């Protein structure tokens, strides 16, 4: 999908596998063109802490 | 589940704003949501698509077509992924007045 | 992950069927990654055709049999500025 | 212990070259070495230079 994916190969416990990685805008971007606050991630996917 | 409900939520918030820019309900209003217990956890995510539609109905205020069962997992751009157990799920819906 | 964001940061499609991997280090230097052989086999299975790997790993990739390397066209890289410039020509 | 594994590997591979193989007197040279024990693993040179 043109905006938000790139194939990521990965060495899971049983042979390699072609994971995808997917992201999306979580909110309208320009409610405030001038108000200045950072846009933090929300990572998911049962991540390990590392 | 706590992750899967979240990814479904973000996809809801994305789909709607792409679809109906004027409506802004779902971006800004607290929303309590209930998921009755009963799925086996490996099969737990299987009901993911229903959440993605529930929030949308609460936006538009329009009921679904009636007695329209539906299942299937969702990922962050709506690519439904295969789910197991089709036998029991089908026969279960058959006794609930399911149509479609 | 880096190009996962940057694509979204421009709306630009990524170049088609171009798997990649490796680790970045907060200034764009890339680092060696393990598991190279099984990774590239999996990339073969999915039909990928422009795989990208860290330059520091290169020595391992050419230990592979000729039929495995057939049809892939690896572009080794070292610093992330290159990967961006093949990914979005 | 790890060097103890290496020199063993090099030696026994030389033995295989003797007992059935060609040379009657294997002659290891550093240029030769990557044959016997494969490709170099570590190259610990500092990443950044400037």
């Amino acid at each position: 999908t043109p905006p938000g994916v790139v194939m990521g190969l990965a060495w899971t416990a049983m042979g390699g596998s072609t994971l995808f990685v997917e992201t999306s805008l979580r909110r309208p971007q320009d409610k405030d063109a001038k108000g200045d606050k950072d846009g933090s991630l929300e990572v998911t996917g049962q991540l390990g802490e590392v | 589940m706590k992750e899967s409900a979240r990814i479904a939520y973000t996809f809801a918030r994305a789909f709607l704003m792409q679809h109906a820019p004027a409506n802004d309900y779902l971006v800004t209003s607290h929303i309590h949501l209930h998921v009755p217990e009963g799925a086996t956890p490996k099969d737990g995510p299987s009901a993911g698509c229903t959440i993605v539609t529930a929030l949308l109905s609460l936006a538009m205020g329009r009921p679904v077509r009636q007695n329209l069962a539906m299942t299937g997992e969702v990922s962050l751009t709506g690519k439904i992924l295969p789910v197991g157990g089709i036998k029991e799920k089908t026969i279960a819906a058959k006794r609930a007045g399911v149509t479609c | 992950i880096v190009t996962a964001l940057l694509s979204l940061a421009m709306g630009r499609p990524v170049r088609q069927n171009l798997a990649m991997t490796g680790e970045v280090s907060l200034t764009g230097k890339i680092l060696p990654v393990g598991g190279i052989k099984e990774k590239t086999i999996a990339a073969k299975r999915a039909g990928v055709t422009c795989i990208v790997l860290p330059a520091e790993n290169k020595k391992d990739f050419y230990d592979l049999a000729a039929f495995i390397t057939e049809g892939l066209e690896v572009h080794f890289v070292e610093h992330y500025r290159e990967i961006f410039d093949i990914a979005f020509p | 212990r790890n060097l103890q594994k290496q020199v063993e590997k090099v030696l026994r591979k030389s033995a295989y070259k003797i007992v059935s193989g060609e040379a009657e007197s294997v002659e290891v040279t550093p240029e030769n070495l990557q044959d016997f024990v494969g490709k170099p693993v570590f190259t610990v040179e500092r990443m950044y230079d400037v």
